[PDB]
């Protein structure tokens, strides 16, 4: 058990990725697992793609955009191009696009994450997403702990990345590279 | 299971034998309203933007005698306004709702279901005397009208930012 | 004291059980409880974000954010049918 002390409720099954005995607070208790689950992977999901983007924000800046945000860093930049938008600029819709495609996609797999719980066949966060196949046709399931707990990881380092903004204006590398 | 949807379930009103069927059903639209429908308001809609669609086109290619007189610089959805002060707009909409009374009678044959969605009988020529040249034409005018109903919104929408229409803003 | 008529595909609609039958829902009897339930949701808050767009009303009013408002009462009738649907197990 992750907490000797205080252990996992017997809500939760021992059979699912990235099961580690973690839950003192008994949170699976108060809420559905399945929705819990399915939550916890979006999440995870979600923090991925915005640690490493703005890692890469950092490193590699796509053309053109300095002169539609300048130097601003990972927080910056999302205020700055909604600035630019707020005006009637064509080339600042970069916030409206991802926001309209990402809605998109979550109104129509919403039907599946009420399948899950309702029973359903699909088990949670599968959306049977695997072009280059490398998962499916090897042996799965070491992927899904990898995906787990570097979700888990992106989730806390985006949490840094954001604070660390919100005090020092350094971005990731220029934060990591320095020790104010 | 669905096919296009592999996370989701088959749409239990959804069959394979209907035309244009991908299992394509993720809000469970068809479950709401009645199926044939849904499939005479995609036909329908599927011909007029194939009309919409070419007409576009065409209209950026060339323009009938005496148009360019009465409308100098509008091109899309800017003609439209011209015509209304003019009355070929209002022509067309009473042949058309002549033509959609006659639709209306259709529709209520069709759920009264002695009628097919989108058959109104019309092949004048010899492009279906098939059966299976006859299901791969209906395929084809599902898939192209599909493609024609987007492609008629990103050619009006090109339209809307930057006014060139579609083969103008090709070029430039 | 004559036959009183009904519209064709008039049904029987009378219940005592915990919820209604899903015949009452009309064209969305078959529509699950998942569904009813993130629709209510989502015309609440849109409906209440497009209600909150427009609330110092000018004489000309978005009508989009118009049309968006009535979702809010129609979001009330959702969570209605998103109870119902939970409660005969769809
Ligand atoms: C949005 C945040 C979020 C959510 C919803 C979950 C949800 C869950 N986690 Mg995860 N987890 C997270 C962040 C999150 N986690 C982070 C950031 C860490 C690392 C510091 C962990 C580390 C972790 C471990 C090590 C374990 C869980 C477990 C669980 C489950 C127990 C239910 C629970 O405690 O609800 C929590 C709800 C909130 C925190 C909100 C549930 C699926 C346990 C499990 O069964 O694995 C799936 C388990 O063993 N989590
Ligand atoms: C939470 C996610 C998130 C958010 C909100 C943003 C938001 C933004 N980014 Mg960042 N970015 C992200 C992730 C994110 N990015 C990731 C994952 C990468 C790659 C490592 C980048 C790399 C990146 C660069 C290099 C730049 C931005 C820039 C920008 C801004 C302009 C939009 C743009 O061009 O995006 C670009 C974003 C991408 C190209 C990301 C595409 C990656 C996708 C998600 C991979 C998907 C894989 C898979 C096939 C999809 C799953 C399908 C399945 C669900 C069905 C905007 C602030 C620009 C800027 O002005 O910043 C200063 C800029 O120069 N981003
Ligand atoms: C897929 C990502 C991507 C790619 C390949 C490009 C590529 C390009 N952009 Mg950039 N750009 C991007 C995303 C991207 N952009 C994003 C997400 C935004 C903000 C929403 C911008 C905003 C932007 C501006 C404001 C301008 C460019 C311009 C340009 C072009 C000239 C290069 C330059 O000036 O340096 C170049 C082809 C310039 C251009 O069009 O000049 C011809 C220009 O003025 N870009
Ligand atoms: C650590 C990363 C990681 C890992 C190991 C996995 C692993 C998995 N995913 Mg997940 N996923 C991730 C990230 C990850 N994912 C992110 C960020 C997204 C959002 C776009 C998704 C979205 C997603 C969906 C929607 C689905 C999966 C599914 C799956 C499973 C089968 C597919 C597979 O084997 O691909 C393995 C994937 C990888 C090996 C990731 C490749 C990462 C490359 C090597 C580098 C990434 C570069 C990136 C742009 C950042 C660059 C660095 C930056 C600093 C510049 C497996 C559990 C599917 C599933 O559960 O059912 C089959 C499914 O339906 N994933
Ligand atoms: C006004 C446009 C319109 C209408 C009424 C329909 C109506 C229909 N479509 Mg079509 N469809 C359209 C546009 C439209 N479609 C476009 C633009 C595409 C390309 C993205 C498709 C691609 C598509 C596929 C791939 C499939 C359908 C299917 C269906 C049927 C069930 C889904 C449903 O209720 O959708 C209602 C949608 C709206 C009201 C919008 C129904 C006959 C499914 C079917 O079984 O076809 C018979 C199916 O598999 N459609
Ligand atoms: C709604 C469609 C529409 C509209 C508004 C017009 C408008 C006009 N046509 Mg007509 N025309 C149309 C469709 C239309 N045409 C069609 C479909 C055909 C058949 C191909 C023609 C064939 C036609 C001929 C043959 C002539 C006109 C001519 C004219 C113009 C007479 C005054 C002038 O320019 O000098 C007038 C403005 C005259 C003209 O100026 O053409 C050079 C003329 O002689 N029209
Ligand atoms: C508080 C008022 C109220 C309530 C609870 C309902 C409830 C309902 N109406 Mg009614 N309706 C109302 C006012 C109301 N309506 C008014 C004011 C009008 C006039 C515009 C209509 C005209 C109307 C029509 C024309 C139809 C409905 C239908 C329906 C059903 C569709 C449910 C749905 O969309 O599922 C998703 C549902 C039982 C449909 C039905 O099946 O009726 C039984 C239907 O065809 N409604
Ligand atoms: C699924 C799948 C596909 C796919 C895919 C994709 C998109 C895969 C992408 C996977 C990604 C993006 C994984 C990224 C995880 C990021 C982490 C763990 C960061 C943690 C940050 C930390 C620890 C920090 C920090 C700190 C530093 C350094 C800087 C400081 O200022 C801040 C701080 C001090 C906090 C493909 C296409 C392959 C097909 C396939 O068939 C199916
Ligand atoms: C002969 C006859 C028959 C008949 C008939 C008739 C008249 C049939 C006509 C059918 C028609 C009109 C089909 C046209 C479809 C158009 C499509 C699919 C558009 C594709 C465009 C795309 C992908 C695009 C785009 C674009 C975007 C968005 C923006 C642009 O800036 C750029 C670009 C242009 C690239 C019938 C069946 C009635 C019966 C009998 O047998 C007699
Ligand atoms: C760009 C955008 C915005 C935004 C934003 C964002 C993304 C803000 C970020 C929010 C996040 C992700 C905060 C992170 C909280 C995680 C914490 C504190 C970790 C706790 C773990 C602990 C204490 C211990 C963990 C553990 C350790 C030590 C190891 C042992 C185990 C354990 C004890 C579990 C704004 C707001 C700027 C607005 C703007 O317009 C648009
Ligand atoms: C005449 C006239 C006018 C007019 C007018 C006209 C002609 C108006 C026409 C408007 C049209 C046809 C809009 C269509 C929009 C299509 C959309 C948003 C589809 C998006 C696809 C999505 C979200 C996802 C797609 C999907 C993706 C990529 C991946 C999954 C699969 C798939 C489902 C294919 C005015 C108004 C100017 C006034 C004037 O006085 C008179």
């Amino acid at each position: 058990r992750a907490v000797p002390f205080a252990p996992a409720p017997d809500c939760l099954p021992e059979n699912i990725p990235g099961y580690m005995g973690f839950d003192p607070l008994g949170l699976s208790t108060l809420c559905n697992v399945e929705w819990l689950r399915e939550a916890e992977i979006k999440h995870c999901r979600v923090a991925m793609l915005a640690a490493a983007g703005s890692i890469a924000q950092d490193l590699y800046q796509f053309p053109g955009v300095e002169k539609i945000v300048g130097s601003a860093k990972m927080t910056g930049v999302h205020d700055k191009i909604l600035a630019a938008a707020s005006t009637g600029d064509y080339k600042a819709q970069a916030m409206s696009q991802i926001l309209f495609w990402t809605s998109f996609l979550e109104i129509v797999t919403l039907p599946a994450v009420f399948e899950t719980m309702n029973g359903g066949p699909r088990k949670p966060g599968v959306f049977f997403f695997d072009p280059l196949g490398l998962g499916k046709g090897d042996k799965m399931g070491e992927m899904e702990l990898k995906e787990i707990k570097n979700g888990r990881l992106a989730m806390i380092g985006v949490g840094g990345m954001v604070h660390h903004y919100l005090l020092t204006g350094k971005g990731p590398i220029q934060f990591l590279s320095g020790i104010p | 299971m669905s096919e296009s949807v592999p996370f989701l379930k088959k749409p239990e009103a959804l069959d394979s034998s209907m035309a244009g069927y991908a299992g394509f059903d993720p809000l469970g639209l068809s479950s709401i309203a009645d199926i044939k429908f849904l499939q005479e308001s995609e036909i329908k809609h599927c011909r007029i933007a194939m009309l919409a669609a070419a007409g576009s086109i065409a209209q950026d290619i060339f323009t009938f005698p005496g148009v360019s007189k009465v409308v100098g610089t509008a091109k899309m959805t800017g003609v439209h306004d011209v015509l209304v002060k003019q009355g070929a707009m209002g022509q067309i909409l009473l042949w058309t709702s002549f033509l959609e009374v006659f639709g209306t009678i259709a529709l209520l044959e069709t759920l009264d279901g002695k009628r097919a969605p989108g058959d109104f009988k019309f092949d004048p020529l010899g492009f279906s005397k098939n059966a299976e040249t006859a299901k791969r034409y209906q395929l084809s005018e599902i898939k192209n009208g599909r493609l024609a109903m987007l492609a008629t919104g990103g050619m009006v929408h090109g339209y809307f930012i930057t006014g060139k229409g579609p083969l103008e803003l090709l070029t430039n | 004291f004559s036959p009183v008529p009904s519209p064709e595909g008039t049904k029987e609609t009378y219940w005592e059980t915990k919820a209604p039958s899903s015949d009452v829902l009309g064209i969305g009897a078959g529509v699950s409880s998942g569904n009813f339930a993130a629709a209510s949701v989502f015309a609440a808050l849109v409906g209440g974000y497009c209600t909150g767009q427009v609330i110092p009303l000018t004489v000309e009013p978005n009508p989009l954010f118009l049309a968006g408002s009535f979702l809010l009462p129609y979001s009330w009738a959702l969570h209605v049918a998103a109870w119902i649907q939970k409660n005969n197990g769809k």
